[PDB]
């Protein structure tokens, strides 16, 4: 999955 | 602004067991408390990324940096907000557009996972 910060 | 990061972390953990209007809620609530921070609406493009809605996630990537621009200092997050418009355009196997954005971003900060991503797209541009 696309990487949240 | 310590609120904000909370309620940011709670939509974080959601959006990983993707549990996705729980994400977008907690990160409009963070948005609501600091909103000069990129960082949640890059988030919540990553939301709109997994649930296939990559003209969304674009739109809110550009949202993103049109933010970010406003405090000079962002460049690794507007780094990221291209790569992410990078990867949409990917997914939807529309290369040159994929291309373009990671140089974007790789221009901005050079990441290696940006780098072998774009490697991996030229390679399929090029055999095309
Ligand atoms: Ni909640």
């Amino acid at each position: 999955m696309e990487e949240v910060d | 602004g310590k609120q904000a990061l909370k309620e940011k972390e709670l939509g974080n953990d959601a959006y990983k067991k993707k549990d996705f209007d729980t994400a977008l809620k907690h990160y409009d609530k963070a948005k609501e408390l600091d909103p000069t921070n990129m960082t949640y609406i890059t988030n919540q493009a990553a939301v709109y990324f997994e649930k296939g809605d990559y003209n969304k996630c674009r739109e809110l990537c550009e949202k993103a940096i049109e933010v970010g621009r406003e405090n000079r200092e962002d460049y690794r997050q507007i780094a990221k907000a291209y790569a992410r418009i990078g990867n949409s355009y990917f997914k939807e196997e529309k290369y040159k557009d994929a291309i373009h954005f990671y140089n974007k971003s790789l221009a901005e900060h050079r990441t290696p996972d940006v780098l072998k991503k774009c490697q991996q797209a030229e390679k399929i541009l090029k055999e095309q």
